[PDB]
């Protein structure tokens, strides 16, 4: 884990550029109205445009370490879903779907700096999983 | 703020895989997919970058969801030529030598390939060495689209040219020795070409299927045997010529390069000496009187390595590249698995 | 942080513009008319020389000859890419990295204008002015870089260098630069052996705004022998030669 | 005396080690190794080898003739091997210099160079008539007059040729109500585009755009809301505005000259196109051609050494030689060693 | 659960290769000139040769490229300062 | 909702350039370009890492846009040590081996190399082995920043120093027969510095 | 050799934030204050 | 930093954080600069014990 | 003290599976050929972390 290049902002913007614009009408030198000439009735923003702020390197991060480590991590850890019937056989691929686990458990700051595996997956077979390439291969060349 | 704070969202990961697969692949598909922007002016020839550029095509074709779970070349994909494409890192590291802008003063070494000479230890003597250059933009030049560059602007001048030459200091009475046990006849240097081929190129015309050829008779002892693929006209220049005028395309060019990408579009080859002597006969093939390269569904018995190529073909391939196919097939060394070897290059899919 | 003297992560190979060789005043090294400029070693030349550059960047057809010759054996027939097992870590071809840009020629760009970081805008509206800080300013055309490609690509002017980074540059002392046998004929030859001579070295450089050190690394025997001749016992005779301590 | 006991000369260690040493160091070799404790010279030949004479590494020559075609060149050399040398023909090579325009569709990038981050159907802020504006003022100032947007200070107002700059803005997150504000507009004799990928050259060293007829022709346009004192100045300016690296992916109207509607255009960049010249310098040199055919010969002795065909292929058996024998994933500039590939995930999506 | 009927389709791609077909009687390589290039069938009398291959369809022209494999070499004579000579031979297919 | 949805746009691939050309180039520029904060105090040292962390550098330096199209190493960064840096892969992995926290009980073994000694086969014997061992934080620690970390307050305490020495279990009588060789003059062992040189 | 080490206040094996790494670089705490 | 004033503002609300640069702190590849070498005040010594 | 390697392995067991798997032990620990090191050997799959 060594973190994440987030030292820009990231930002979305509006598709026009601008959106929070204010109507306004030209005016002449004391100062006077115009019109025949310049509309009455121009959008004009004033200051900076309307963004929001996302953390794009970070999100990567996050979405990486939960598909790939918060997701196998030992059932114990997990939980069942409210509202929702799961399956009574833990062998099944709906329980091990459809059983919850909070992405704190394995989130961007786990062991921050560290090059270290979690101690729950020491013994968690690591071929089991959906990067074992030649697994992917070999499913794949039967077809999709 | 009562309650949780304004939000929007998107799906990250998504969005890049859906880039990637339009820059690198939609945007590749073949022209006749494309349509011809609304409202703005595109050109008439579409050799032209203006035309590639401004045809349009739409994101659905190649997208997210395309052939999900799958490891799949898209079959409008198979016959366009891969090297033409910015990721060909060769290519762009080629362009990049050069720097980042149009206008580019060039300082370049440039080998000599011929077989008879570029090894030849010369001796004392002055000899004329003269060689002759090209001009021709879309053979001097590569583009990584292919399009016409006499057309589109390109120019070059070549304004000096020098011959370096190496020497090693040799012992003045070491070379002198040499020299003389080099002037016999006994010791005469020789040099075979690397490829040891007689070169031919066939037409076949657009959709047609069978493609047959006849050497007239001839002595054969010492042929070696045959190697093959196909060729696009348009990618080809014709042979021998000093300037081809209908060359309009400055993509790789295979039959030079080596840049092969249209093997796979061979069904099969029967080989006949003196009108029915079929070669190499002898019950020797499971379908013996042809070498069958792939096999559609209904003959999938005869198929291996979970694709549609032949068992029979396999083994000729192994065995000619490998030597590999009668005590077990297997993957070869990698040093003998080179670049442009079969095995490197096998790509089976479903 | 690293220490190249220690480590060896070498990166300012490529400051180096030529040495000039001399034995006793006045005998250049190697002489004979061996080199395209025969008094020195040149290892780059800028622009007014540059028939003599090499390999697509600044650096001279000597220098690659002698460094090749000196790393791998090869320069005398024919200039390739060495065996991957010849061609290590620190060793020229591995490190060598040629490169060229274009950029805007101020002399003949009719239109050029000097425009500096406080006055430039790309993304203004979108990004910070003069900081990593949040966004700021309006959506405006870009006035900066110029364009170098296109209908209007601006009057350019080529630059060309290279980077040769880890690896140490080398002179053997061997008479045609060749590894014949770590012990050279240049260094059995009669000249050194019963006459002394004093060297003198002039190295060009580019120059830098801090204190550097030119570190030459002259290459000897650096031997030692070990005898044992009774228990707990350990004798050494060293020998370093030539240089001997 | 000293050499050799230092072996630094003499004996290897199979000579000067005691014999039953070396035979119990063979034999035990596997085992626990002694190799690593006993130095062995290594020693140059010191005669017949190299000379000491004066005699130069490389040599170069100039043409003897050149002769053109508008396809085409020749160039002549008298290659002079001087007694008492050999020469080795693979280290010679041609040196060429010379003048590349790769014409005005290299492009050697993905995307644009220009305001990458707006929004691809984002206007620039323009001015139509059907006279209506759309803009912004992001610059906060002291007041307005009919001098424009005052600065600082005795009141000092904007240089109207760069200032207020378009980069400069508000410097925190929360609303603020701004009562002087300023910005740059482009008039309407400016044509629309996208702020995506446009452009317009500097017309002044403090960044502005301004086209100059030389003075500014900057106007100011002042602005209050419909219900007295400016809230804000626009400044309104030419440019010379271009789309160097981007074109129009939907064009609303096929009309000409500003309009609302042109607001709606979005912009994309162009495909990108690197243009080099091929690997290994294919193509500049003719081979296998009857009518270019290349020529070494001894100067006194007119006949060509050199014989060519037009079906020998010299480039592709170089191609395949030089994967033969070396590892084409590693690039050598000196001879555009740089192998055509492609992106494996490009070819077969997975 | 809701899969829709399928069917399946094979290929395979075989890029930068020539497809080759070596004249030697196990297809082996067991020495550049080849057994069966030293046969006696090839030794003393000539044959024509066809060849017939079938090929996917396209929709633009196209060329087959066949190489035929020989023995392509040169032999060169220095005899004297400034004079080089050489003598050619492919076989088969003498020019 | 009448017509589109709302929509914000934003470009991720040129972001995630700036964000890597930011992070790995910018940051690392020449002091020379950069400026110290506005507002902010910063140390008059430029070897701390307070003074690293807190000048200012521009992205527009080194921005998406910097030599378009181009393979070329910045000018201004040619002669700066590339190797100290965040993506100094060996140097990460020799942090990551002592752990992720400043507070560090370390336990290592280090090997000699002394070209006279390091592969030398030593008979029987008793012989008085000793070496000298730095403390200097400079020299015996190294930083991706290259900050100057005796101001900057690492320190390390050195408890226990022992010496490890394996030994083949070889036969007994052979063992004493190699010995008996090994003590003539003619079989002295010898060694060449891999390096060779006189160093100035 | 066995010791112990401090690396200092300026060792950080990592880039960004151990906290609240996703919020806007200019987002307040909710916080109070006075005028 | 909007201002050089001291304590909560409203100004304060504005400022902006960053994250510091990273800084790996470690031993030295071969753990170089442990062991003096090449220093003739801190010679290393091996000699029979006698 | 009895351990290696920076991790919790004992001085006793790298030295078993160096041995064991390279013949290297005796005459200094050092990285084996790669050749040698194959995709189910020891030292191609050792990891110790902290």
């Amino acid at each position: 884990n060594h973190g994440t290049e987030d030292e820009l902002p990231n930002y979305c913007f509006p598709l026009g550029g601008v959106i929070n614009t204010e109507t306004l009408t030209k005016v002449k030198p004391g100062w006077e109205k115009d019109a025949t000439e310049f509309s009455d009735k121009n959008e004009i923003r004033v200051g900076n445009n309307f963004a929001m702020e996302i953390n794009l390197n970070a999100n990567l991060w996050r979405n990486f370490l939960y598909s790939n480590i918060a997701l196998y991590l030992p059932d114990k850890l997990k939980y069942s879903p409210s509202n929702v019937k799961i399956s009574d056989n833990p062998n099944t691929y709906d329980y091990m779907n459809k059983r919850v686990v909070a992405p704190g458990l394995v989130d961007c700051y786990i062991n921050l700096g560290a090059r270290w595996s979690l101690d729950y997956m020491d013994n968690v077979n690591p071929f089991n999983h959906h990067r074992n390439a030649g697994l992917r291969y070999r499913s794949m060349l039967l077809g999709n | 703020r009562v309650g949780n704070n304004f939000a929007m969202e998107i799906n990250l990961n998504a969005n890049l895989w859906r880039n990637f697969l339009y820059s690198n692949i939609a945007l590749y598909l073949p022209d006749k997919l494309k349509y011809s922007p609304s409202n703005v002016k595109i050109s008439d020839n579409p050799n032209t970058y203006d035309y590639m550029n401004k045809r349009v095509v739409a994101p659905g074709l190649v997208d997210c969801y395309i052939n999900l779970g799958a490891r799949w070349s898209l079959d409008y994909m198979d016959n366009v030529n891969p090297f033409n494409h910015h990721r060909n890192a060769g290519l762009r590291y080629r362009s990049m030598l050069l720097g980042n802008g149009r206008y580019v003063p060039f300082h370049i070494q440039v080998p000599q390939k011929f077989f008879a000479i570029k090894n030849l230890l010369l001796l004392p003597g002055s000899y004329t060495y003269e060689w002759n250059f090209r001009k021709d933009v879309n053979m001097v030049l590569q583009s990584s689209l292919g399009n016409d560059l006499r057309v589109d602007g390109a120019s070059i001048k070549f304004d000096s040219i020098c011959l370096y030459a190496t020497f090693f200091p040799m012992a003045h009475n070491t070379a002198s020795t040499l020299e003389a046990m080099l002037r016999n006849d006994t010791n005469d240097q020789s040099f075979n070409d690397y490829l040891s081929a007689a070169n031919m190129l066939y037409p076949i015309p657009a959709n047609a299927t069978n493609v047959p050829i006849s050497i007239p008779s001839r002595n054969w002892a010492a042929f070696r045997g045959w190697a093959f693929t196909r060729l696009k006209t348009k990618e080809t220049p014709s042979l021998g010529s000093g300037y081809d005028p209908y060359y309009t395309y400055s993509g790789s060019i295979p039959y030079l390069d080596g840049t092969f990408y249209l093997n796979h579009t061979f069904k099969k080859v029967a080989i006949t000496f003196d009108s029915s002597v079929s070669w190499p006969g002898n019950d020797r093939l499971l379908t013996p009187n042809e070498f069958e390269i792939k096999r559609s569904v209904d003959g999938e018995g005869y198929n291996v390595a979970q694709c549609n190529m032949t068992k029979d073909w396999f083994l000729v391939q192994m065995l000619a590249n490998y030597n590999i196919g009668y005590q077990g097939f297997y993957i070869p060394e990698s040093y003998k698995d080179r670049m442009y070897s079969f095995f490197r290059n096998f790509q089976p899919m479903s | 942080g690293s220490i190249p003297y220690l480590d060896g992560t070498f990166y300012l190979n490529h400051t180096f513009k030529k040495v000039a060789i001399t034995f006793d005043s006045s005998v250049s090294w190697p002489g004979n008319d061996r080199l395209l400029t025969p008094n020195e070693f040149e290892i780059k030349r800028s622009v007014d020389g540059e028939g003599y550059n090499v390999a697509q960047c600044n650096m001279t057809k000597d220098w690659f000859l002698v460094q090749m010759l000196a790393n791998y054996n090869i320069g005398y027939q024919g200039f390739y890419i060495p065996e991957s097992y010849k061609d290590r870590m620190y060793s020229f071809f591995r490190n060598f990295q040629p490169m060229s840009r274009q950029v805007v020629d101020d002399t003949k760009y009719k239109d050029y204008q000097q425009v500096g970081i406080l006055h430039q805008h790309n993304n203004s509206g979108f990004v910070g002015y003069l900081a990593p800080t949040m966004r700021e300013g309006q959506a405006y055309p870009a006035n900066f870089p110029y364009p170098l490609i296109g209908k209007t690509a601006v009057d350019s002017i080529t630059q060309k260098k290279f980077l040769c980074d880890r690896t140490l540059w080398r002179i053997p002392f061997s008479s045609n630069f060749m590894s014949m046998g770590a012990l050279t004929d240049l260094g059995q030859n009669l000249l050194y052996a019963n006459s002394a001579h004093a060297l003198d070295m002039t190295f060009e450089v580019d120059p830098m705004d801090e204190p550097t050190l030119l570190y030459v690394l002259f290459e000897v025997f650096d031997v030692v022998r070990v005898h044992r001749p009774h228990r707990g016992v350990i004798e050494t005779v060293y020998l370093r030669t030539p240089f001997s301590a | 005396p000293q050499w050799s006991y230092m072996h630094i000369s003499g004996q290897d260690a199979s000579e000067y080690l005691s014999p039953g040493l070396v035979q119990f160091a063979r034999a035990t070799e596997t085992y626990f190794s002694l190799n690593n404790k006993f130095r062995n010279p290594t020693v140059a030949p010191t005669h017949d080898v190299t000379t000491d004479r004066s005699q130069r590494l490389t040599l170069r020559f100039i043409p003897v003739d050149r002769e053109d075609t508008a396809y085409s060149y020749k160039a002549r050399f008298t290659l002079a091997v001087g007694d008492n040398r050999v020469l080795d023909m693979a280290s010679t090579y041609f040196d060429i210099r010379g003048v590349l325009d790769r014409g005005p569709t290299f492009k050697p990038y993905s995307g644009t160079a220009y305001n990458a981050l707006a929004p691809k159907g984002a206007p620039n802020p323009c001015e139509w008539d059907e006279t209506h504006v759309f803009g912004q003022a992001p610059y906060s100032g002291i007041n307005i007059t009919k001098e424009g947007i005052q600065i600082g200070v005795t009141p000092k107002y904007a240089d109207k040729t760069f200032q207020p700059e378009p980069q400069i803005g508000e410097s925190q997150w929360y609303e603020t109500e701004i009562n002087h504000a300023a910005g740059r507009v482009l008039k309407k004799t400016t044509p629309m585009k996208p702020c995506y990928g446009s452009y317009a050259k500097p017309t002044n060293e403090n960044g502005g755009q301004g086209i100059l007829v030389l003075e500014s022709q900057v106007e100011m346009q002042f602005f209050s809301t419909t219900e007295l004192t400016p809230k804000v100045v626009l400044y309104s300016e030419d440019v010379d505005i271009e789309t160097p690296d981007t074109h129009i992916s939907y064009m609303p109207t096929i009309k000409e000259g500003n309009s609302r509607e042109l607001m709606g255009q979005q912009s994309m960049p162009n495909r990108p196109n690197y243009i080099a010249f091929r690997d290994n310098f294919i193509g500049l040199m003719y081979y296998n051609s009857t009518g270019n055919m290349g020529v070494l010969a001894g100067q006194a002795s007119q006949l060509n050494a050199v014989v060519d065909l037009q079906d020998r292929n010299t480039e592709l058996s170089y191609q395949l030689l030089l994967d033969s024998i070396g590892d084409r994933t590693r690039y050598f500039s000196m001879w555009n060693q740089a192998v055509d590939s492609y992106d494996p995930d490009v070819r077969i999506i997975e």
